[PDB]
């Protein structure tokens, strides 16, 4: 079980269920980042200083998909579903099988929506989602 | 004869007879130095000698790479078959081994030169085996062992 | 709680010194053994020499 | 032991166990060049000088096959082997014997491909490989 | 069945049904290249490294062909066809009978296009197909 | 109806109703380039891939003169035309007899000018036009 | 004492001690050149000039040896101590003993690497040394 050399074709995604397929070129694809900062120092007008630490467990993911790609059709129909009033949770995770790093979350909404620009060849569609817990996996094998 | 063909081979320009129908000979064409400074100059001091102050005297030889190219013929009704051999031999290793830092580097284009002597065409062949080996001399020179140094601040 | 002398075998002679040696030894014999079974032949040269002589110039790269 | 001639018939590689036999014609079939450069100076604008040494101690290697070889055959086994998921080290080290010039590596992934040409005559098959580490031989007899 | 020399008489390229025949002369006349490199090592600065795949199976091929040659019409309907509108997969595959040696597609599409250019004497016509997937077939024969 | 030699002898070019006759030596005297790519593939990080087909069926046409052809003459009259203001089609056409290869267009414009050198002997004149549209002619006769 | 002819046989050049014996052949097998420009001529938008003399007094030498020379051992044992953490100067200087003409430095430093290729005949490594002072001698017999 050596470390093995990273690669694309290890790291598995899920979003309600089915994969996600549809990924345009980068070296940032699927990318989450936390809601704020961990914490906060304060130093006073002495010198003495207090650490603070949030509650805040949240976090966003960015997925950049093709035109062409069916978890856009699946995105597409959750946004329509959002926007009739139904309002579910569709929990996302995704993990890189040579580490263990990555993470999963339970309940998940659509915050953002990509422009529709068709122009000469094809564009990236960006879709952003939120998260009100996000729980880490620890990496396991380094 | 050599040990690869299975034929009699004999130095280039004699005065005997021809020695049967197929049989080889080789001649040197030249050879030149192949690279055009030294490798190193090797220092040895000769045994048991005497400059006239009690020091053995000292023998420097260069080392260079040169290259010898020979003239390759064989005469008789096995000529192209011989040196074939001869080619294909050059690759495989533990056979083209040679004495003293001697290395075969290539066997050239075989040419066929049919020759009417003697009321009869001659089947002839030829081509050009080139070696590859350092070079070896020795010539007296003179060394130092010693030193001397003289160090002044002009103006102080 | 824990372990003491670091498992000596003589004087100042610890266990992981030879534990480590051991794995040289019987990774280089396994490496060794898969190369008779890959090639068909090594011939008895320095040709081949060198080909037997690759095997420890690799795991000592891998061990340092 | 003298220093013989230099000859291609006493130059032995090794990749993965198996010899490499076919070769194009060429002064330069098997090369080796390192990462990066050892170091780099830096010289102030008052005239003093500061020298800076990487630890980027890595190398590519570049091998030259004719189309009709069975070291061809054994990377284009190991490309597919790679391409299907499988990531592995295949140690390759080359040695002269007249001077014990050369280097070793642990663990080499293939970098590069060839391009399949076909055309009137046999063309070249140039495979690039690289290492995270590689140690040179010390040249002991000169 | 020894392996025996190379020669164009012995090669076989298909692209769509029909043979390619008119070929230009030279030493490179049917030349597949690869997409992007197989791989990327990165080392860091304190000397350790790791190596990346990518997923990037694509291929683009570049054929020559004499200005009098069917695969020439051919070629120059299926571009018109494209320009049209219609869009189609006409799948491509060549191979050496000697070695197996080449590779296949399923679905390829015209890139570029030749320079018609007149003068005094014949000249080359090169045409540049693009796949989505590219499968070698791997050398059987040596 | 044997598909004879190539021959300059039967290439007709017509430029605005008059012939084109005084042509430079070489193995191109009249090149035909179109203005973009077919097509671009575009393969995303997943390895699913998408082709992009362009609408710009748009040529340019380099035609080398020597310094005394009427050609020239019709070209540097045209040119003062475009300068004084007036701004008008000029078809172009040009095509094999052996094969029916070649192309029309019906708008075309003067977008570059020769150099005019003196020195000891004759030297090229280069034209370079360009048009909006340039529909080849398929070659039936191979 | 007159100026006599040129010769290979009369320079010597000495690194760390030892000699340099291997050189390969050629025009320019020891070459040094200077870190930067010795000055720049600012003229401002008036006809005014000033011009700027710098302070980096520093030179790159590069060293082109046969693949056996003992100097090539040497140098290869240096740039594996270099590797393993020792860092020193080892003076380098050489000169012409027919017109004094040449330069020595107190301490430098391995800043290139040869690249090992093999192939059919002997070829070239080349070593690139650099220095934070180098002092030239001035040529006293012209």
């Amino acid at each position: 079980m050596a470390m093995k050399a990273y690669s694309m074709l290890n790291v598995t995604a899920t979003l309600d269920g089915r994969r996600v397929i549809g990924l345009m070129d980068g070296d940032d694809a699927i990318t989450t980042s936390p809601g704020v900062d961990v914490g906060t120092m304060l130093v006073g007008a002495d010198g003495s200083w207090l650490f603070s630490q949030t509650a805040d467990k949240s976090a966003t993911v960015v997925i950049k998909l093709k035109p062409n790609s069916p978890t856009h059709r699946q995105l597409t129909e959750k946004w329509m579903a959002q926007r009739a009033g139904r309002l579910v949770g569709f929990p996302f995770d995704f993990i890189d099988s040579a580490s263990n790093e990555g993470g999963t979350g339970a309940e998940f909404f659509i915050q953002k929506a990509p422009d529709d620009s068709k122009g000469n060849n094809a564009v990236v569609r960006e879709w952003t989602i939120v998260t009100g817990e996000w729980t880490p996996t620890i990496p396991t094998l380094l | 004869m050599r040990r690869i063909t299975g034929i009699t081979v004999i130095k280039d320009h004699q005065s005997e007879d021809r020695p049967a129908l197929p049989y080889g000979v080789v001649e040197l064409a030249n050879f030149r130095d192949l690279h055009q400074q030294v490798r190193t100059i090797h220092y040895e001091d000769i045994e048991d000698s005497d400059n006239g102050e009690g020091f053995p005297e000292v023998q420097a030889t260069p080392e260079v790479e040169q290259e010898w190219v020979f003239l390759v013929q064989v005469y008789g009704p096995g000529g192209l078959d011989y040196l074939r051999k001869v080619a294909a031999a050059f690759h495989v290793n533990q056979v083209n081994d040679l004495p003293g830092s001697l290395v075969i580097h290539e066997v050239a284009q075989i040419n066929s030169i049919p020759e009417f002597l003697g009321e009869r065409w001659e089947k002839r062949a030829q081509t050009n085996i080139t070696l590859r080996g350092m070079s070896t001399d020795g010539f007296k020179v003179d060394v130092i062992e010693q030193h001397v140094i003289n160090v002044t601040g002009e103006r102080a | 709680e824990f372990l003491v002398e670091g498992s000596t075998l003589t004087q100042n002679v610890f266990l992981d010194e030879i534990h480590a040696t051991d794995w040289i030894i019987a990774r280089t014999e396994e490496e060794m053994l898969s190369l008779f079974l890959n090639n068909d032949r090594v011939p008895f040269t320095d040709q081949g020499m060198q080909q037997l002589a690759s095997v420890p110039r690799a795991i000592m790269q891998l061990a340092a």
